[PDB]
RNA sequence: AGGGGAUCGAAGAUGAUCAGAUACCGUCGUAGUCUUAACCAUAAACUAUGCCGACUAGGGAUCGGGUGGUGUUUUUUUAAUGACCCACUCGGCACCUUACGAGAAAUCAAAGUCUUUGGGUUCUGGGGGGAGUAUGGUCGCAAGGCUGAAACUUAAAGGAAUUG
């Protein structure tokens, strides 16, 4: 089988951590760029390390990946944390209170806008 | 305890669950101690003051926590009718 | 060096904590052993048995040895701490670090009259682990730790004087013997008595007058 | 619970209770002002009836057993006495 | 050891259950005990029907099914790649697949 | 006691109403919740807002009575409130958990994840057992958001809530951050609406 | 062996222990 | 009420409950049935004298390889047939 | 049936005690509950406690500090000698320094602390601890 | 002991299997199975858990009765009933969760409130075999039931879980 193990695998999910500034989708950019930035003490085990990559790499291009956090998507995904609507879903668009809640509105001391609207079984 | 010449023996002391006067054993892991803020007159909590609340692993483990401080905030004046002694 | 990581550790190199017993008033856990050797400097060990458990394999039997330990210092701290290891050496020193992280104190009173220096134990106390049952009850001046042998030494490194002792069910299990001893100890001081019917202040935590010297 | 006012129980929990396990039991039971069709003649019935009660001058029915309260007739007036 | 609560069967309260024969062995086993399963399947296949529908006058006709409820021993139904064996937790479950 | 101005402000009823935190479990109750009240028609257990508004103050009490505020702990495994908590951490020190719990942060000192929180806020009990089972092996309040069918156990005090609705959820932690800012007087105004906008703490599906 | 089948030899004895002694009275 | 009477007036059935149930001991059902005095070729007597009648080479049980060097007596009081061990390194020789 | 009232009115404040309730109902609280209760309370080991007037015969709702540790009766109730009460304080009782044997005198219901005083005995009813 | 006697079927007869097969499989098939009058008095007759009484945690369902709800549907749109829905309640068959507690454990809402040992009461056990055997009684037509040893022999039998 070509199951890869964890050494081929945590150094390629490493890679990605802190370079994806860098190197592409390409075998051959990637295999030629790995050894550069990362030293390993094997031909083969490189080549899968940047096999990997590559194919690590295609992956993020299609919608992101569990377990994968590099500089690029943890300040985009961020981002849009922020995000708020205008509409101010909990503000008044006209409040329905039904009979027993209308009951808990006076029951505190406090005058509401109602409309209350009867609901049976 | 103390002998017959004052000199207090039986070092350690121990607490007392405020919601059962148990004691609460050096190895009870479940037990806690509520500390709960002071406000004067401003909204704004007085750094160092607390009202100390201290429960019992027993009372914790049988669900029963959760309404023995209400009944304990409540008489304290930092609660309101939320509790009420007739069930 | 211990460069401790807990809470508690921290507190005990700075100095806030002077007295085990301010352990035992809050019922903070205790998870690093230095902290009893800092704090009770004077307890010592002993072992009681060493005995071979053996687990039954594809090719032979696995030996290992069981360690029963008993630590305290003779003034009112037991520990009790069982481990089992490939090697003796080695499961008698693991069970130390066990016997000083469960030190428990007792609660010593006295048979009547109380001139002094608690000689005895305050009220009856039971302790029962599997089938043994060990009740311990107050006795007067003199009459010594009236009790076998393995039981006796561990009320001896309790810093009980005088007490007598009734045994139920299979007492030869020594493992579940002490056990069985060590929770009725340590249920001196949870037997409510009406000298202690007064009401306290509650004291605050030291975790939170000395949180300058926490972790952060 | 740990704590309550065993001693005054709400109203509303001693009406759902067993009628022998309140504070102190009591019948749940009551007496009528039946208003026979014709002359006034006004009769008392029980709550539950164990027997077609009549009344004294014309004793058609006023009401009928059953196993719990009794059912009234089909033309008649009643107030709780 | 009381390997199971009910012990095999679902008498609480019932005393005698007057029991059944197997269908497979004819062994006599107590109903509330016995492994009842019911059979209800159509009347030819689901591969005759291609061919006995053209065959047939009234077309469309029902495609009628036979019903019949099967019992079985403890030792039958094992056997038969039913109830087989189970651990000591998935033994508690009574929920039907 | 308090100083009256913390009581429930028309604008606070607003909120809970329109975020639907008043609409409890069905019949199926805890006897430990009197919280309950008038139970509706088809079987919705109206849950008193009054008792949820007080019993939300005391619990910022407690929050903000802690020494250090990063000693705070935020738990949420449900997917509605793992924004919640976060932003929580946001506005305070509160460090937060949002996902998995990891079952030993608590015990074993030796783990990455070690944790030693004077407090601990959860917001079901029931799907973040794991979080409160260890706090009670390490001396640790709990608070929780329970709803009318949550369990009770080794729950210190509660805040009655609708953990069904998603709204419900997110305006509870989003009210709990305001009014812990506001005793610790970050927030120097009480009249003050913390203009930071309520469906910040709001899930989103895509 | 089964105690059933104890049961069932001993009683077959007995039978004829009891028909022996039968032969004297 | 865990079995047993408690009733003040129970004396009775407690002790006769006793008494019954000590027939159970194998102590006191050998003591007051006088098995000592009617068997156990003794009279119930520590010691007894009788006279050689053959010397016996009883082999051991298992798991055990020996012969035993046993004698035969005959009880001078009773008259019953024993066997008596002969205990030690070549004794046998004194009895023959 | 129902042997005797004191055995289910004190079973009940131990049950009630070992939750940590505040208050437990006792039924039909009979005379010697009241006087046996009264002893417990003189030493402080309840507290307050009301009786319910039914016609029938009474109930008692004892409001229970978490002082009390064991109440219990003695059956039956058995004659006690002078000499013998501190045989039985050496059997059920914790300690020398605190606990009550409670026994029924022709001088009262009282504790053996003062029974000893009154230098009076009878028949044994029950402890408190 | 009469009636009845279809079916299944101790025994028996047969075919087969087998080294043997007086067994399991097959075919027959008597007693029996069914019933009336009289015996027998046993069972893993089991929940392997005596009965009466009190108290102690939660949840839903169900059976019988009762109460309440302008609740839904059928008569005579319409009332009462009937059947459903919601809430409560008394009693029953059980069930789910947990362990305050118990237990050697398996497990247990009782097998809990038992060394902090006492609500009332009945019955039974005291290492394993010999042995539920001998003998004597008593009951039965018989088979057998009830009661019930001793000599002798032995250092272990046994319970629940653990790893192979
Ligand atoms: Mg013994
Ligand atoms: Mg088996
Ligand atoms: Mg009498
Ligand atoms: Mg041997
Ligand atoms: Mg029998
Ligand atoms: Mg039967
Ligand atoms: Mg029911
Ligand atoms: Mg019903
Ligand atoms: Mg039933
Ligand atoms: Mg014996
Ligand atoms: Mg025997
Ligand atoms: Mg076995």
């Amino acid at each position: 089988g070509r199951v890869r193990t964890k050494t081929v695998k945590r150094a390629s999910k490493a890679l990605i951590e802190r370079y994806y500034p860098k190197l592409t989708l390409d075998f051959q950019t990637n295999k030629r760029l790995c050894d550069e930035i990362a030293t390993i003490q094997s031909k083969r085990l490189r080549n899968k390390i940047a096999g990997y990559t590559t194919h690590l790499m295609k992956r993020i291009q299609k919608g992101p990946v569990r377990g994968i956090s590099f500089k690029l998507q943890e300040e985009e995904r961020e981002r849009k944390d922020q995000y708020v609507p205008e509409v101010s879903a909990l503000d008044l668009s006209r409040l329905n209170v039904d009979n027993q809640t209308s009951d808990l509105v006076k029951s505190l001391g406090l005058k509401l806008p109602l409309s209350v609207i009867n609901v049976s079984a | 305890m103390e002998n017959d010449k004052g000199q207090l023996v039986e070092l350690y002391v121990p607490r007392k669950c405020s919601a059962t006067n148990r004691i609460i054993k050096a190895d009870d892991h479940a037990s806690v101690q509520i500390n709960v803020a002071k406000v004067d007159e401003e909204g704004r909590a007085i750094p160092g003051e607390y009202v100390t609340y201290a429960l019992s692993g027993y009372v914790r483990s049988r669900g029963e926590s959760d309404d023995s401080l209400n009944r304990l905030a409540q008489n304290d004046g930092l609660l309101k009718n939320v509790w009420s002694y007739s069930r | 060096g211990w460069v401790p990581v807990t809470k508690l550790g921290r507190l005990v190199k700075a100095g806030k904590i002077t007295t085990i017993e301010e352990i035992f008033l809050h019922s903070l856990p205790v998870k690093e052993f230095q902290i009893i050797d800092t704090l009770l400097p004077g307890l010592q060990d002993e072992v009681m048995n060493i005995k071979p458990v053996q687990k039954q394999t594809r090719a032979g039997q696995r030996t290992r040895f069981k360690a029963v330990v008993v630590v305290g210092d003779s003034n009112g701290h037991v520990g009790l701490g069982i481990k089992t290891a490939k090697e003796v050496a080695g499961a008698i020193r693991a069970g130390i670090i066990i016997a000083k992280l469960s030190v428990i104190p007792i609660r010593r009173g006295y048979w009547g009259t109380n001139l002094g220096q608690p000689h005895s134990l305050a009220t009856k106390t039971t302790g029962k682990c599997g089938s043994v049952t060990v009740r311990l009850i107050p006795a007067p001046r003199g009459s010594g730790i009236v009790a076998s042998p393995a039981v006796k030494k561990l009320l001896q490194l309790a810093g009980v004087e005088d007490v007598y002792t009734q045994s139920n069910g299979k007492t030869r299990t020594l493992e579940n013997t002490l056990k069985a001893a060590f929770v009725a100890i340590g249920n001196t001081y949870g037997f409510l008595t009406p000298n202690l019917w007064a009401e306290q202040p509650l004291p605050v935590s030291p975790l939170d007058i000395y949180s300058d010297e926490a972790s952060a | 619970v740990l704590v309550q006012d065993l001693l005054h129980p709400t109203a509303a929990s001693e009406a759902r209770k067993h009628k022998l396990k309140t504070l102190v039991q009591g019948p749940r039971s009551y007496f009528l002002d039946v208003k026979c069709p014709g002359c006034l003649n006004i009769t008392t019935v029980f709550s539950h009836a164990q027997t077609a009660v009549t009344c004294e001058s014309c004793s058609t029915i006023l009401c009928t057993p059953t196993g719990g309260k009794a059912k009234l007739s089909e033309g008649t007036s009643f107030r709780r006495k | 050891p009381k390997k199971r609560a009910s012990n095999g069967r679902n008498k609480k309260g019932r005393g005698h259950v007057k029991p059944v024969r197997c269908v497979n062995c004819s062994k006599s086993i107590p109903k509330d005990k016995a492994i009842k399963r019911m059979a209800i399947r159509n009347i030819v296949e689901a591969a005759a029907v291609r061919d006995l529908s053209e065959a047939s006058v009234y077309p469309e006709y029902a495609l009628p099914k036979t019903y019949n409820k099967l019992h079985y021993c403890v030792s039958c139904a094992i056997h038969a790649r039913i109830v087989r064996v189970r651990s000591r937790e998935d033994r508690k479950n009574r929920a039907p697949p | 006691s308090l100083p009256a101005t913390f009581d429930l402000t028309p604008e606070d009823a607003q909120l809970l109403l329109a975020a639907n935190t008043h609409l409890g479990a069905r019949n199926v109750q805890v006897h430990q919740e009197p919280y309950v009240f008038n139970a509706r028609p088809d079987g919705v257990h109206v849950i008193n807002v009054g008792k949820t508004w007080e019993k939300l103050v005391l619990a910022a009490r407690i929050i903000a009575a802690i020494p250090n505020p990063e000693d705070v702990v935020a738990i949420s495994s449900r997917t509605f409130g793992q924004r919640a908590v976060l932003k929580f951490a946001a506005h305070t020190g509160a460090t937060p958990i949002a996902g998995r719990f990891t079952p030993g942060s608590f015990t074993n000192y030796i783990t990455r994840s070690f944790k030693e929180p004077r407090l601990v806020i959860v917001t079901d009990p029931r799907s973040d057992a794991q979080a409160i089972k260890e706090a009670s092996y390490v001396n640790i309040p709990v608070i929780a958001l329970t709803d009318l069918d949550s369990p009770s156990e080794f729950v210190d005090v509660a805040i009655p809530c609708n953990n069904r609705g998603k709204h419900s959820i997110g305006l509870i932690w989003y009210l709990l951050a305001r009014e812990v800012l506001r005793l610790r007087g970050a927030l120097v105004d009480r009249t003050q609406p913390w203009s930071i906008m309520p469906d910040l703490y709001f899930y989103r599906d895509p | 062996m089964r105690a059933k089948w104890r049961k069932k030899r001993t009683r077959r004895l007995k039978r004829k222990r009891r028909k022996v002694r039968a032969r004297s009275k | 009420g865990k079995g047993k009477p408690r009733g003040l007036n129970s004396a009775r059935k407690l002790r006769v409950h006793r008494r019954n149930n000590r027939w159970a001991e194998n102590n006191y059902k050998k003591r007051l049935l006088g098995t000592a005095f009617k068997s156990s070729p003794f009279g119930g007597s520590s010691h007894a004298k009788g006279i050689v009648l053959e010397k016996l080479g009883i082999e051991s049980k298992q798991p055990n390889s020996a012969i035993r060097k046993c004698v035969r007596v005959q009880l001078i009081k009773n008259g019953k047939k024993v066997t008596a061990f002969v205990p030690n390194d070549g004794c046998l020789n004194f009895v023959d | 049936t129902r042997s005797s009232v004191l055995a289910d009115a004190l079973n009940a404040i131990n049950n009630a005690e070992k939750t940590g309730k505040r208050q437990v109902l006792i039924r039909p609280s009979s005379k010697v509950i009241i006087k046996f209760l009264q002893v417990m309370q003189k030493h402080g080991y309840i507290g307050e406690f009301e009786y319910i007037d039914d016609h029938r015969s009474g109930k008692i709702v004892v409001q229970l500090n978490g002082r009390l540790n064991k109440c219990g009766v003695i059956s039956p109730r058995f004659n006690v000698k002078i000499g013998d009460i501190e045989k039985w304080t050496a059997n059920l009782l914790p300690a020398r320094q605190f606990g009550y044997v409670i026994l029924t005198t022709s001088a009262g219901i009282m504790d053996h602390e003062e029974a000893r005083r009154k230098h009076v005995s009878g028949k044994i009813l029950g402890f408190v601890y």
